[PDB]
Protein backbone atom coordinates (compact mmCIF):
# COMPACT_ATOMS: atom_id res chain seq x y z
CA UNK A 1 0.00 0.00 0.00
CA UNK A 2 2.51 2.61 1.09
CA UNK A 3 4.06 3.12 -2.80
CA UNK A 4 5.89 5.48 -4.22
CA UNK A 5 2.91 6.65 -6.22
CA UNK A 6 0.57 6.51 -3.31
CA UNK A 7 3.28 9.04 -1.75
CA UNK A 8 2.92 11.60 -4.78
CA UNK A 9 -0.78 11.63 -4.92
CA UNK A 10 -0.82 12.13 -0.82
CA UNK A 11 1.87 15.01 -1.38
CA UNK A 12 -0.07 16.73 -4.21
CA UNK A 13 -3.37 16.45 -2.16
CA UNK A 14 -1.96 17.90 0.64
CA UNK A 15 -0.18 20.91 -1.35
CA UNK A 16 -3.38 21.53 -3.18
CA UNK A 17 -5.21 21.87 -0.09
CA UNK A 18 -2.97 24.01 1.43
CA UNK A 19 -3.11 26.45 -1.10
CA UNK A 20 -6.64 26.30 -0.65
CA UNK A 21 -6.27 27.14 3.26
CA UNK A 22 -3.89 29.63 2.47
CA UNK A 23 -6.42 31.76 0.30
CA UNK A 24 -8.93 30.86 2.68
CA UNK A 25 -6.84 32.21 5.29
CA UNK A 26 -6.12 35.69 3.58
CA UNK A 27 -9.51 36.10 2.25
CA UNK A 28 -10.57 36.15 6.38
CA UNK A 29 -7.51 38.23 7.21
CA UNK A 30 -8.07 40.74 4.77
CA UNK A 31 -11.67 40.82 6.38
CA UNK A 32 -10.28 40.89 9.57
CA UNK A 33 -7.95 43.36 8.94
CA UNK A 34 -10.57 45.75 7.62
CA UNK A 35 -12.46 44.83 10.57
CA UNK A 36 -9.82 46.20 13.24
CA UNK A 37 -8.78 49.20 11.13
CA UNK A 38 -5.12 48.69 10.70
CA UNK A 39 -3.80 50.41 7.26
CA UNK A 40 -1.67 47.68 5.00
CA UNK A 41 1.99 48.05 4.45
CA UNK A 42 4.68 46.29 7.55
CA UNK A 43 5.08 50.04 9.31
CA UNK A 44 1.48 50.13 10.40
CA UNK A 45 1.88 47.02 11.90
CA UNK A 46 4.56 48.49 13.83
CA UNK A 47 3.46 51.89 14.63
CA UNK A 48 -0.24 50.03 16.08
CA UNK A 49 1.74 47.43 17.96
CA UNK A 50 4.25 50.15 19.65
CA UNK A 51 1.39 52.55 20.43
CA UNK A 52 -0.83 49.64 22.04
CA UNK A 53 2.39 49.64 23.87
CA UNK A 54 2.79 52.66 25.04
CA UNK A 55 -1.19 52.24 25.85
CA UNK A 56 0.01 49.16 28.45
CA UNK A 57 2.75 50.96 29.95
CA UNK A 58 0.94 53.73 30.62
CA UNK A 59 -1.66 50.98 31.90
CA UNK A 60 0.53 49.18 34.25
CA UNK A 61 1.78 52.49 35.42
CA UNK A 62 -1.31 53.32 36.64
CA UNK A 63 -1.87 49.71 38.17
CA UNK A 64 1.19 49.69 39.99
CA UNK A 65 0.31 53.38 41.67
CA UNK A 66 -3.15 51.66 42.72
CA UNK A 67 -1.22 48.81 44.42
CA UNK A 68 1.33 51.24 45.98
CA UNK A 69 -1.80 53.56 46.99
CA UNK A 70 -3.61 50.19 48.72
CA UNK A 71 -0.40 48.54 50.25
CA UNK A 72 2.53 50.45 50.71
CA UNK A 73 3.82 51.94 53.85
CA UNK A 74 3.90 55.29 52.46
CA UNK A 75 -0.20 55.82 51.58
CA UNK A 76 -1.43 53.61 55.11
CA UNK A 77 0.95 56.13 57.27
CA UNK B 1 10.48 17.52 54.75
CA UNK B 2 11.18 17.72 50.75
CA UNK B 3 8.44 18.72 49.12
CA UNK B 4 8.49 19.50 45.38
CA UNK B 5 5.88 20.80 43.23
CA UNK B 6 6.77 19.74 39.63
CA UNK B 7 5.14 19.96 35.81
CA UNK B 8 2.52 22.76 36.82
CA UNK B 9 2.41 24.34 33.45
CA UNK B 10 0.46 21.87 31.95
CA UNK B 11 -2.15 24.17 34.90
CA UNK B 12 -2.06 26.79 32.15
CA UNK B 13 -4.49 24.20 30.07
CA UNK B 14 -5.42 24.50 26.47
CA UNK B 15 -8.78 26.10 27.74
CA UNK B 16 -6.74 28.71 29.80
CA UNK B 17 -4.47 29.84 26.31
CA UNK B 18 -8.00 30.13 24.62
CA UNK B 19 -9.86 32.09 27.04
CA UNK B 20 -6.13 34.29 26.86
CA UNK B 21 -6.09 34.16 22.82
CA UNK B 22 -10.03 35.40 22.85
CA UNK B 23 -9.28 38.18 25.20
CA UNK B 24 -6.34 39.14 22.76
CA UNK B 25 -8.91 38.58 19.97
CA UNK B 26 -7.55 35.49 17.96
CA UNK B 27 -9.66 33.92 15.93
CA UNK B 28 -7.98 30.80 14.74
CA UNK B 29 -4.84 28.95 16.65
CA UNK B 30 -1.93 26.60 15.34
CA UNK B 31 -1.61 23.71 17.01
CA UNK B 32 1.67 24.28 18.48
CA UNK B 33 0.68 27.13 20.05
CA UNK B 34 -0.06 26.10 23.68
CA UNK B 35 3.50 25.07 24.23
CA UNK B 36 4.51 27.94 22.83
CA UNK B 37 2.56 30.70 24.98
CA UNK B 38 3.29 28.01 27.96
CA UNK B 39 7.33 28.38 27.36
CA UNK B 40 6.39 32.60 26.93
CA UNK B 41 4.70 32.80 30.13
CA UNK B 42 7.09 30.44 32.09
CA UNK B 43 10.20 32.56 30.87
CA UNK B 44 8.51 35.53 32.29
CA UNK B 45 7.07 34.35 35.10
CA UNK B 46 11.16 32.67 36.46
CA UNK B 47 12.21 36.62 35.60
CA UNK B 48 9.92 38.21 37.71
CA UNK B 49 9.35 35.82 40.51
CA UNK B 50 13.15 35.29 40.56
CA UNK B 51 13.17 39.54 41.63
CA UNK B 52 10.56 39.00 43.68
CA UNK B 53 12.42 36.35 45.66
CA UNK B 54 15.88 38.44 45.64
CA UNK B 55 13.36 41.62 47.38
CA UNK B 56 11.94 39.24 49.84
CA UNK B 57 15.00 37.98 50.39
CA UNK B 58 17.15 41.07 50.98
CA UNK B 59 14.16 41.75 53.52
CA UNK B 60 15.00 39.24 55.84
CA UNK B 61 11.74 38.20 55.40
CA UNK B 62 10.66 34.27 54.16
CA UNK B 63 7.22 35.24 52.85
CA UNK B 64 6.73 37.31 49.60
CA UNK B 65 4.52 40.73 50.11
CA UNK B 66 2.62 42.43 47.50
CA UNK B 67 5.26 45.28 47.37
CA UNK B 68 7.69 43.18 46.83
CA UNK B 69 6.04 41.93 43.25
CA UNK B 70 5.39 45.70 42.74
CA UNK B 71 9.09 46.51 42.82
CA UNK B 72 9.97 43.33 41.11
CA UNK B 73 7.51 44.21 38.35
CA UNK B 74 8.96 47.77 38.13
CA UNK B 75 12.37 46.89 37.61
CA UNK B 76 10.92 44.29 34.64
CA UNK B 77 9.11 46.78 32.99
CA UNK B 78 12.91 48.82 32.49
CA UNK B 79 14.43 45.58 31.16
CA UNK B 80 11.58 43.36 29.38
CA UNK B 81 10.73 46.17 26.11
CA UNK B 82 14.98 47.17 26.47
CA UNK B 83 15.23 45.27 22.91
CA UNK B 84 17.56 42.78 24.10
CA UNK C 1 0.68 17.94 8.48
CA UNK C 2 -0.09 21.54 8.11
CA UNK C 3 -3.77 21.41 9.47
CA UNK C 4 -6.41 23.41 9.28
CA UNK C 5 -6.61 26.28 12.15
CA UNK C 6 -8.14 25.57 15.24
CA UNK C 7 -10.89 27.63 15.88
CA UNK C 8 -12.01 29.27 18.53
CA UNK C 9 -15.42 30.94 18.39
CA UNK C 10 -17.10 27.74 17.55
CA UNK C 11 -19.78 25.74 19.16
CA UNK C 12 -19.48 24.62 22.78
CA UNK C 13 -17.15 27.42 23.77
CA UNK C 14 -19.13 28.07 26.98
CA UNK C 15 -17.64 24.78 27.73
CA UNK C 16 -14.19 27.15 28.74
CA UNK C 17 -16.21 29.53 30.51
CA UNK C 18 -17.89 27.05 32.78
CA UNK C 19 -16.75 27.38 36.48
CA UNK C 20 -14.58 25.27 38.89
CA UNK C 21 -14.80 25.64 42.57
CA UNK C 22 -11.76 23.60 42.78
CA UNK C 23 -9.63 25.42 41.08
CA UNK C 24 -11.19 28.89 41.23
CA UNK C 25 -9.98 30.09 44.18
CA UNK C 26 -6.44 30.14 45.98
CA UNK C 27 -5.64 27.28 48.06
CA UNK C 28 -4.49 27.52 51.18
CA UNK C 29 -0.98 25.67 51.39
CA UNK C 30 2.52 28.44 50.84
CA UNK C 31 0.26 31.39 52.00
CA UNK C 32 1.19 33.84 54.08
CA UNK C 33 -2.32 34.04 56.96
CA UNK C 34 0.21 35.33 60.12
CA UNK C 35 0.00 39.11 58.93
CA UNK C 36 3.43 39.85 60.38
CA UNK C 37 6.84 39.03 58.99
CA UNK C 38 6.20 41.26 56.06
CA UNK C 39 7.46 44.15 56.89
CA UNK C 40 8.29 46.62 54.03
CA UNK C 41 11.21 46.85 52.24
CA UNK C 42 13.47 49.41 53.77
CA UNK C 43 15.45 51.94 51.13
CA UNK C 44 18.87 50.16 52.36
CA UNK C 45 17.13 46.76 51.52
CA UNK C 46 15.45 48.10 48.41
CA UNK C 47 18.57 49.74 46.88
CA UNK C 48 20.91 46.58 48.31
CA UNK C 49 18.81 44.41 46.05
CA UNK C 50 18.17 45.97 42.72
CA UNK C 51 21.93 46.37 43.15
CA UNK C 52 22.97 42.90 43.42
CA UNK C 53 20.32 41.91 41.05
CA UNK C 54 22.03 44.42 38.42
CA UNK C 55 25.90 42.46 38.95
CA UNK C 56 24.14 39.88 38.58
CA UNK C 57 22.56 40.41 35.33
CA UNK C 58 26.00 42.02 34.30
CA UNK C 59 27.25 38.27 35.37
CA UNK C 60 24.97 36.90 32.49
CA UNK D 1 -13.25 39.59 37.14
CA UNK D 2 -12.93 37.47 34.27
CA UNK D 3 -11.88 34.07 33.42
CA UNK D 4 -8.74 33.93 31.96
CA UNK D 5 -6.23 31.20 33.90
CA UNK D 6 -8.05 29.78 37.03
CA UNK D 7 -6.45 30.71 40.13
CA UNK D 8 -5.32 27.44 41.48
CA UNK D 9 -3.27 26.30 38.46
CA UNK D 10 -1.55 29.42 38.59
CA UNK D 11 -0.94 29.40 42.33
CA UNK D 12 0.82 26.06 42.11
CA UNK D 13 2.84 27.27 39.16
CA UNK D 14 4.22 29.98 40.96
CA UNK D 15 5.20 28.26 44.47
CA UNK D 16 7.09 25.72 41.75
CA UNK D 17 8.86 28.37 40.25
CA UNK D 18 9.47 29.55 42.85
CA UNK D 19 11.10 26.68 44.86
CA UNK D 20 13.98 26.82 42.68
CA UNK D 21 14.86 30.06 43.90
CA UNK D 22 14.49 29.67 47.73
CA UNK D 23 13.79 26.48 49.27
CA UNK D 24 10.80 27.59 51.80
CA UNK D 25 8.97 30.52 51.11
CA UNK D 26 5.04 31.85 51.51
CA UNK D 27 3.47 34.11 49.53
CA UNK D 28 0.91 36.85 50.16
CA UNK D 29 -2.54 36.47 48.33
CA UNK D 30 -2.17 40.27 46.79
CA UNK D 31 0.87 39.13 45.72
CA UNK D 32 -0.55 36.13 43.99
CA UNK D 33 -3.12 38.06 42.91
CA UNK D 34 -0.63 40.92 41.34
CA UNK D 35 1.38 38.55 39.77
CA UNK D 36 -1.96 36.61 37.98
CA UNK D 37 -3.17 40.01 36.46
CA UNK D 38 0.02 41.21 35.27
CA UNK D 39 0.67 38.02 33.57
CA UNK D 40 -2.35 38.44 31.89
CA UNK D 41 -2.28 41.54 30.86
CA UNK D 42 0.95 40.62 29.52
CA UNK D 43 -0.22 37.68 27.61
CA UNK D 44 -3.42 39.45 26.20
CA UNK D 45 -1.14 42.17 24.94
CA UNK D 46 1.16 39.51 23.29
CA UNK D 47 -2.22 37.91 21.79
CA UNK D 48 -3.43 40.85 20.43
CA UNK D 49 0.26 41.70 18.86
CA UNK D 50 0.37 38.21 17.50
CA UNK D 51 -2.71 38.52 15.73
CA UNK D 52 -1.86 41.43 14.09
CA UNK D 53 1.19 40.36 13.13
CA UNK D 54 -0.46 37.36 11.69
CA UNK D 55 -3.63 39.26 9.72
CA UNK D 56 -0.26 41.12 8.04
CA UNK D 57 0.94 37.61 7.05
CA UNK D 58 -2.46 36.97 5.13
CA UNK D 59 -3.36 34.64 8.14
CA UNK D 60 -5.86 34.82 10.69
CA UNK D 61 -4.72 30.82 12.52
CA UNK D 62 -1.96 32.30 14.79
CA UNK D 63 1.50 30.56 14.74
CA UNK D 64 4.78 30.44 16.68
CA UNK D 65 6.50 32.24 14.43
CA UNK D 66 3.93 35.56 14.49
CA UNK D 67 4.37 35.18 18.21
CA UNK D 68 8.03 35.54 18.05
CA UNK D 69 7.58 38.14 15.52
CA UNK D 70 5.55 40.68 17.69
CA UNK D 71 7.98 39.77 20.93
CA UNK D 72 10.88 41.54 17.81
CA UNK D 73 8.68 44.05 17.36
CA UNK D 74 8.03 45.10 21.01
CA UNK D 75 11.32 44.72 22.13
CA UNK D 76 11.81 41.32 23.73
CA UNK D 77 14.16 38.54 23.63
Amino acid sequence: VPSYNAFVKESKQKMNARKRRAQEEAKEAEMSRKELGLDEGVDSLKAAIQSRQKDRQKEMDNFLAQMEAKYSKSSKG
Amino acid sequence: HRKVLRDNIQGITKPAIRRLARRGGVKRISGLIYEETRGVLKVFLENVIRDAVTYTEHAKRKTVTAMDVVYALKRQGRTLYGFG
Amino acid sequence: EEEDGEELIGDGMERDYRAIPELDAYEAEGLALDDEDVEELTASQREAAERAMRQRDREA
Amino acid sequence: TELLIRKLPFQRLVREIAQDFKTDLRFQSAAIGALQEASEAYLVGLFEDTNLCAIHAKRVTIMPKDIQLARRIRGER
